[PDB]
C-alpha cells in the first residue's frame, strides 16, 4: 500500500 | 487548502487526533486519501495489502489484494529483496522447522522445575523451600484444586470472552510470522480464530487485560497466594466501605490510572504460534493457567551466565540464531496441557510454542520475596534499552513509582512502628527488614541518577517528594539499626 | 522484533 505521514 | 488532500472520511483535512497519529493511506482504485483511522482497516492490516481498495470501491473493485508471500523465512515475508537473506527466528519457515526438532530440547532438572499433582502438594513443597520469600524454582501444577484460583468452567471459550469484553474491544496482538504487535478487534481475531483451515498468518495475543472489566475480573483470578504477595494488590487494595475511607484518610489512596494493570491477562493463540525468548517485564512473576489447548515453554534459569547470554542476544542485530543454540545447554523444555498451571518466579528467560489453538488466563506480579531479582532484571532491561530503542508499553508500567509508593505507604510505616516499640524487626519481620534495605539501596541509585541528569517526563512524583521520603526512610532505617546494634 | 507482552502504563 501507499501511505504518508504528516 | 487542497481538496485532493481531504479525507476521506471524515471529510476533513486534519484528523481529530487507536491513535491515528498523522497517517494516511491512499486508494489504489479511486486515488482518494484516507486517515488510517478512517480507512476502515485495523492496524494489523496496514502492511498487508499491495492494493487498496477502500469501502467506496469494494462492491465494484473487489477486496484489497495482499502482497504475495515471497520470503516465508523473513518477518518481511513480502519483500523479494530479502529472499536471499537468512532464516529469521521465528518466521513461518523457522517455526515450521522448529516444530520438528523441538522435542530434542532437554527436560529440566528437579531444582529448576518442580511438578506437582495439585494445589495442596504445591503448598507443601512451596513451604519446604521457604515459600515466596525464597522462591527460585518454577512449579507446574497439574490439577488446580487447592490453589484457590478462580477460573471459568470449561465450555468457556473465546466466544464468551468477546461477548463479555465487546466485539470492538481492541487488543494488542502478535503477528507471529512478522514477529510484531498490532491492534485488532476482538471480533476480528475471533473470525480468524474460527477459520481453522485458512490461516495465511498466525495471531497470538498475550495482552488482553481485563482487571477493569466488572464481569471478567470476577471470572478469572490469580491464586490466593499470588493475591497475598502481590505488591500492586497491596498498594491498590480492591476494598470498600470504611476500609476504603480509612484508605483515603491516610494519604494511602492511589489513582486507578496509576495502577499497573498486568495481573489479569487473557491470552489466545493459534496453533503454530511462537513467542521468542524474553524475561517478563520488571522481573515480574507469572501465573499461567491453560483453559484450553497446550503450550510448550522453553526456559532458562536466571543466572548471571544466562543473563549475560540473554543480554547479548537481545542487543545483537542478529535475527537468525535461536537463543537456545548459544545458551550452553541452559534451555529446558516443559509441556503444559489443558487444565494445568505454571508458576514462574522472577527472572526466568523463556520462549513459548503453541502446538494447538489455545486459551490461557495468566497474570504478572511483583513481590518482596523476589525483590533483588526484580531489580536485577530491571538493570538488565535498562542496559538493553540503552542500545536498542523499544516502546515503554513492553516494560512494566510505573515500575519506579510503584516502589516509591510501596516504600512510603508500606515499609516506612512498618519500620516506624517497630522503632516506636521494642523492637528488633529480625524477630517477627526479618523479611520486611531485608527488603527495606534492598529497596532503599536501589532507590538511592535512582535518586542520585535523577539528580545527576534531572527528572524524566512530566509527573508523577516531584523530586522534592522523593527526597522527603528518602530522608524519612534513612532516618527510620538508621534508628532500627541502632536498636539491632544494642540488642 | 516487538512480539512481547504489552500494557501501556497507563
Ligand atoms: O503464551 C505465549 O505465547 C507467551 N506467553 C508468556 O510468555 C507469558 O505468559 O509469561
Ligand atoms: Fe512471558
Ligand atoms: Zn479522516
Ligand atoms: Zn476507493
Amino acid at each position: 500500500a501507499r501511505t504518508k505521514q504528516t | 487548502p487542497k481538496e485532493s488532500d481531504r479525507c476521506g472520511g471524515c471529510g476533513k483535512f486534519t484528523h481529530e487526533d487507536k491513535k491515528n497519529d498523522f497517517q494516511w493511506i491512499g486508494c489504489d482504485s479511486c486515488q482518494t486519501w484516507y486517515h488510517f483511522l478512517c480507512s476502515g482497516l485495523e492496524q494489523f492490516e496496514y502492511y498487508l495489502y499491495e492494493k487498496f481498495f477502500c469501502p467506496k470501491c469494494v462492491p465494484h473493485t473487489g477486496h484489497s489484494i495482499r502482497y504475495k508471500v515471497v520470503a516465508p523465512h523473513r518477518y518481511r515475508w513480502y519483500s523479494p529483496n530479502e529472499k536471499h537473506l537468512g532464516i529469521e527466528v521465528g518466521s513461518k519457515t523457522w517455526i515450521e522447522d522448529f516444530i520438528t526438532r523441538e522435542n530434542t530440547v532437554p527436560s529440566p532438572t528437579d531444582d529448576e522445575v518442580c511438578i506437582v499433582e495439585d494445589g495442596y502438594e504445591f503448598r507443601r513443597e512451596f513451604e519446604k523451600l521457604g515459600g515466596a520469600d525464597n522462591w527460585g524454582k518454577v512449579f507446574m501444577v497439574k490439577d488446580m484444586d487447592g490453589l484457590n484460583m478462580t477460573m471459568p468452567k470449561p465450555g468457556f471459550d473465546l466466544e464468551d470472552v468477546v461477548k463479555i469484553m465487546g466485539s470492538d474491544y481492541e487488543v494488542d496482538t502478535i503477528d507471529v510470522y512478522n514477529q510484531s504487535t498490532y491492534s485488532m478487534k476482538l471480533d476480528t481475531f475471533r473470525k480468524l480464530f474460527r477459520d481453522t483451515k485458512n490461516r495465511p498468518l498466525l495471531y497470538n495475543f498475550l495482552s488482553l487485560e481485563f482487571s477493569d472489566n466488572n464481569e471478567m475480573k470476577e471470572i478469572a483470578k490469580p491464586p490466593r497466594f499470588v493475591q497475598e504477595i502481590s505488591m500492586v494488590n497491596r498498594l491498590w487494595p480492591d476494598v470498600s466501605g470504611a476500609e476504603y475511607i480509612k484508605l483515603l484518610q491516610r494519604e494511602e489512596y492511589l489513582p486507578e490510572d496509576q495502577r499497573p494493570k498486568v495481573e489479569q491477562f487473557c491470552l489466545a493463540g493459534m496453533a503454530g504460534s511462537y513467542t521468542d525468548f524474553h524475561v517478563d517485564f520488571g522481573g515480574s512473576s507469572v501465573y499461567y493457567h491453560i483453559l484450553k489447548g497446550e503450550k510448550i515453554f522453553y526456559i532458562a534459569a536466571p543466572t548471571e551466565q544466562n543473563f549475560a547470554a540473554y543480554q547479548a542476544h537481545e542487543t545483537s542485530p542478529d535475527t537468525t540464531t535461536w537463543f537456545g543454540d548459544i545458551a550452553n545447554g541452559a534451555v529446558k523444555r516443559v509441556v503444559i496441557k489443558e487444565g494445568q498451571t505454571l508458576l514462574i518466579p522472577a527472572g526466568w528467560i523463556h520462549a513459548v510454542l503453541t502446538p494447538v489453538d489455545s486459551l490461557v488466563f495468566g497474570g504478572n506480579f511483583l513481590h518482596l520475596g523476589n525483590l533483588e531479582m526484580q531489580m536485577r532484571v530491571y538493570h538488565l532491561e535498562n542496559a538493553i534499552r540503552k542500545e536498542i530503542r523499544s516502546e515503554e508499553k513492553f516494560y512494566f508500567p510505573n515500575f519506579e513509582l510503584l516502589h516509591w509508593m510501596y516504600m512510603r505507604n508500606v515499609l516506612l510505616e512498618k519500620i516506624t512502628e517497630a522503632n516506636q516499640e521494642g523492637s528488633d524487626m529480625r524477630e517477627q519481620e526479618k523479611n520486611i527488614w531485608t527488603a527495606s534495605q534492598i529497596m532503599k539501596a536501589e532507590m538511592e541509585r535512582w535518586m542520585d541518577r535523577e539528580l545527576r541528569l534531572g527528572p524524566e517526563k512530566n509527573a508523577i512524583l516531584p523530586t522534592d517528594d522523593k527526597n522527603k521520603i528518602m530522608i524519612s526512610v534513612r532516618k527510620q532505617i538508621e534508628i532500627q539499626t541502632k536498636i539491632q546494634n544494642a540488642k
